[PDB]
């Protein structure tokens, strides 16, 4: 009952590296699809599979191949990744062929960034800033701010944790990151988030707040030659405590 | 060539009605789809039209005119959760989908009691940054990007305090420069005349 | 319900001795689609015999045309032999000129 | 122009003899095959030269993929029918879809299914419903009618898309489909009078016998319009002679807006 399951959610690649995106559907659907989505244009079909046992090219097949392994699975292969294949990839399926009124069901997407050199990859710095006492006295509310700065590529997931449990009420995280140097194509990014609570809740000294950022970066088999630390996939966090 | 056109972006107010247009020129016609796609999420199916007329589904309706090659998606009683991109797509004579580039729908919340203010957050001992928060302003206010390369200003964000049924806009500015101060952080924006600046 | 084939044997053009022609066997109205058709020359199966692809009728039955080039004479007798699941034995239909 | 039609058939066989395809699909314009596909070739191919010359490889490649999918759907649907009928052995499933563009400019559109060569489900694109012939079809009717969007889709395809395809193919094959070859007609006696026509195109023709200027269809033996093999057709009609009274017999043939009368002396 999972629908369309595709992996991985995030991936960084060096030019020339190989990669396979996986997709499975458990809806007993017959037709499956691989799309890429890029800013400023509609979804573009890469390859599709109208039924088990057949596949064919879409609109942009060059640089890709597919395998309809069985009725459930439709994998997408990048044999030699190129920077132009930086994109968000969506797998989709429908009950029968594109012929008829039937809609598409989409997977969660896979965000790929292909780089000439991995020396542009950076994890975020994460810092938490405690609420202004003027805000507390003027509004009876307290806004904490988390800043995740200097990261590249834009493969992050920020979460707030209050008393050891993740929260989403009272949270707003920027929907898009900020380019720290907007003129540069490979600019590192910044992301801000706010958590707003009542002054009473902030003033309980037992309450503890944490901003947490999951960064998706390099793995063991990625080669590293820089003097700084290898920017592997990792969690970076910062905390604050309530003030009586 | 086969083409499908929809506006890049639309902005409307919470509680109001918005109409998203889609025009298409295709080699044959086998139906028009609307999909919703929240930021960072998968598109999900909203509606299908293939004959002329209007079809309703909750707060959403979809209209089609085959002779005009035109469809709209009608959203009534807008809520913040309707903030998303809306994608129109048409099946051609060979049942191939042609996708529009999507319309980003931005919703302005209704701020009942605006209390615009710029607050200085407390420093972190682990960061050299000074952080300022512009908050509680009415949704007509626009937050401009910084014109200092060492000052960073994020766009406004709508936060919902569900317990109190309270929404507020906010933007953050920060810098590690010595002359950065919250009194000047948002100088490139047109901010309300009554914006509260607490004394340093 | 299975439908037996109608079998009609005829020449492309009005037949004249010593003049090259085509002998046609049009088999139609049958269901299901498996069928066997042979053209006979004095009772012997003709070897160079062609046929259209299986064809579909609006009433869900099928039809086919079998043909071969031939020059009719006064002595040679021609026929069409058809077998189908609805037929106990192969049915023979002589060309009556 | 006169009336023309486009139709596509599908045939599915549940337990075919080895070598015989489980699935075949053929398209027609009027009486001319235009396209073919089966589960052995797994390719959609032209069956008329004016189709091959006017449709680019991307057309055949795309519909080849769709037909591979349609082939699988047909097998699944036939499997479901034979299970609900509780039938053993080999059974057949058939589909026909298409449209007609009539001389006066009006159109028709049709979609129907058959099991073992008998009507099974018939689409009504005006009431947007399926006519079921028995309880097995009634079960399918309920499922298909629960998908309202698919009914609307089929109405649009039959009324708009199908007619557009037909006009496109009629232009491709205009030298074949829009020509006229008049019949050559002759009478003889074998007692009965035979009126025979050959060499004509299109195949639509009306032959009859009149006695003293009056027509009695129940006294006439009508022959089928048959393909001659060279692209033209032949037909005949016969009537038996009254040896007890004198009567004037005449064969009347109407073809492509021309009427012919052959008076028998
Ligand atoms: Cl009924
Ligand atoms: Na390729």
């Amino acid at each position: 009952n999972a629908g369309v399951t595709q992996t991985p959610k995030f991936q960084v690649l060096k030019t020339g590296q190989s990669m396979t995106l996986q997709c499975a559907q458990d809806m007993n659907h017959n037709s499956m699809y691989w799309y890429r989505q890029d800013p400023g244009m509609g979804l573009r079909l890469i390859y599709y599979s109208a039924s088990e046992g057949t596949t064919d090219k879409g609109e942009v097949p060059n640089g890709y191949n597919v395998s309809r392994l069985n009725k459930r699975e439709f994998s997408l292969r990048l044999e030699s990744a190129a920077p132009s294949q930086t994109s968000v990839y969506f797998c989709a399926s429908s009950v029968w062929t594109g012929e008829g009124s039937g809609e598409l069901f989409f997977g969660e997407g896979s965000r790929l960034t292909v780089l000439e050199d991995l020396k542009n990859v950076f994890p975020p710095e994460v810092a938490v800033f405690e609420p202004s006492e003027a805000e507390i006295s003027h509004t009876q509310k307290a806004t904490l701010v988390c800043l995740a700065t200097g990261f590249y590529p834009d493969h992050v997931e920020l979460s707030w944790w209050v008393n050891g449990k993740e929260v989403h009420s009272g949270v707003c995280t920027d929907p898009q990151p900020l380019k720290e140097q907007p003129a540069l194509n490979d600019s590192r990014y910044a992301l801000s988030s706010r958590l707003r609570v009542s002054a009473t809740f902030w003033q309980n000294p037992r309450n503890h707040f944490r901003c947490q950022v999951q960064f998706y970066g390099l793995s063991e088999n990625d080669e590293w030659t820089q003097d700084r630390a290898k920017p592997v996939t990792q969690i970076v966090s910062a905390e604050a405590w309530g003030r009586a | 060539g086969q083409n499908i056109d929809q506006p890049t972006e639309m902005t409307a107010t919470e509680g109001a009605i918005v109409q998203i247009n889609c025009t298409y020129q295709t080699s044959g016609f086998n139906g028009l789809f609307w999909y919703q796609q929240h930021a960072g999420e998968a598109p999900t199916f909203l509606s299908y039209n293939v004959l002329d007329g209007l079809e309703e589904k909750g707060r959403f309706s979809s209209f089609l005119s085959r002779s005009k090659g035109y469809s709209y998606l009608l959203l009534k009683e807008l809520q913040m959760k309707d903030s998303a991109s809306y994608l129109c797509a048409v099946k051609d004579s060979n049942y191939q989908l042609i996708w529009g580039a999507g319309t980003k729908l931005i919703i302005k919340p209704d701020i009942q009691n605006p209390d615009p203010a710029v607050y200085q957050l407390r420093d972190s001992k682990s960061s050299d940054k000074s952080v300022c928060l512009f908050t509680d302003f009415d949704s007509q206010t626009n937050v401009s990007q910084s014109k200092d390369s060492d000052v960073y200003i994020t766009d406004k964000c709508v936060l919902d305090m569900r317990s109190m049924d309270f929404k507020s806009n906010s933007a953050v500015a920060w810098s590690n420069k010595s002359d950065f101060a919250c009194a000047n952080a948002f100088n490139n924006s047109i901010i309300p005349e009554d914006t509260f600046f607490p004394s340093p | 319900i299975q439908r037996t084939p109608k079998i009609q044997v005829y020449s492309r053009h009005p037949a004249e001795n010593g003049k090259s022609n085509f002998l046609n066997c049009y088999v139609s109205g049958f269901h299901p689609s498996d069928i066997e058709v042979d053209l006979l020359k004095n009772g012997e199966r003709i070897e160079k015999v062609e046929h259209s692809d299986l064809s579909f009728s609006k009433d869900w039955s099928f039809y086919l045309l079998y043909y071969t080039e031939f020059t009719p004479t006064e002595k040679d007798e021609y026929a069409c032999r058809v077998n189908h699941v609805t037929l106990s034995q192969p049915k023979i239909v002589k060309w009556d000129r | 122009m006169r009336t023309h039609s486009l139709r596509y058939f599908r045939l599915g066989v549940s337990d075919p003899i080895h070598g015989v395809p489980e699935f075949i699909s053929v398209g027609y314009v009027d009486s001319h095959p235009i396209t073919t596909y089966d589960s052995v070739t797994r390719q959609k191919e032209p069956r008329a030269p004016w189709m091959a010359e006017n449709l680019a490889p991307d057309h055949w490649e795309r519909y080849t993929q769709l037909l591979r999918g349609w082939q699988q759907m047909f097998k699944v649907e036939l499997k479901r029918l034979q299970r609900h009928y509780n039938h053993s052995g080999s059974h057949t499933y058939q589909r026909m879809i298409g449209c007609e563009l009539l001389e006066d400019g009006s159109t028709t559109g049709f979609l129907q299914y058959a099991y073992d060569g008998q009507d099974f489900l018939i689409f009504n694109k005006d009431t947007l419903s399926w006519l079921a012939v028995d309880n097995v079809a009634h079960t399918i009717k309920q499922a298909w009618e629960a998908n309202q969007h698919e009914l609307l889709y089929q109405k649009n395809w039959l009324e708009e898309e199908c007619i557009a395809w037909l006009k496109r193919f009629l232009e491709y094959g205009k030298d074949t489909l829009q020509r006229t070859e008049p019949p050559l007609v002759r009478v003889n006696r074998k007692t009965a009078l035979f009126c025979k026509a050959h060499g004509f195109y299109p195949p639509e023709i009306y032959m009859t016998w009149m006695k003293n200027g009056e027509e009695i269809v129940q006294e006439i033996d009508y022959g089928d319009i048959l393909p001659s093999g060279d692209g033209t057709y032949q037909a005949w009609a016969s009537i038996e002679l009254d040896p007890q009274s004198s009567n004037l017999y005449s064969c009347h043939v109407e073809h492509s807006g021309v009427h012919m009368v052959l008076q028998v002396p």
